[PDB]
């Protein structure tokens, strides 16, 4: 009853879990979203140039 | 494909939910993935899948 307590209350102890996703979610956002960047280029979209 | 009055993709445009105001010409949920276009005629919002 304890462990049904503790986990149905608190939501810190299921960070470990949380953060796997996290640092899975935080690589995908940061990979899309260097499409903006020009690297030098007149342009960072494509179908402009 | 599709070419508008500056942007432009290619997709399939489908109804919408979302809704607007006087002044939107562009959509995208997050992460410049541009999904949403109220057209420039009839002035009704369509999707972007």
């Amino acid at each position: 009853g304890k462990i049904q307590d503790s986990l149905s209350s608190t939501a810190s102890a299921l960070g470990k879990l949380q953060d796997v996703v996290n640092q899975n979610a935080q690589a995908l956002n940061t990979l899309v979203k260097q499409l903006s960047s020009n690297f030098g280029a007149i342009s960072s979209v494509l179908n402009d140039i | 494909n599709f070419n508008f009055n500056g942007l432009t993709g290619t997709g399939v445009l489908t109804e919408s939910n979302k809704k607007f105001l006087p002044f939107q010409q562009f959509g995208r949920d997050i992460a410049d993935t541009t999904d949403a276009v109220r057209d420039p005629q009839t002035l009704e919002i369509l999707d972007i899948t």
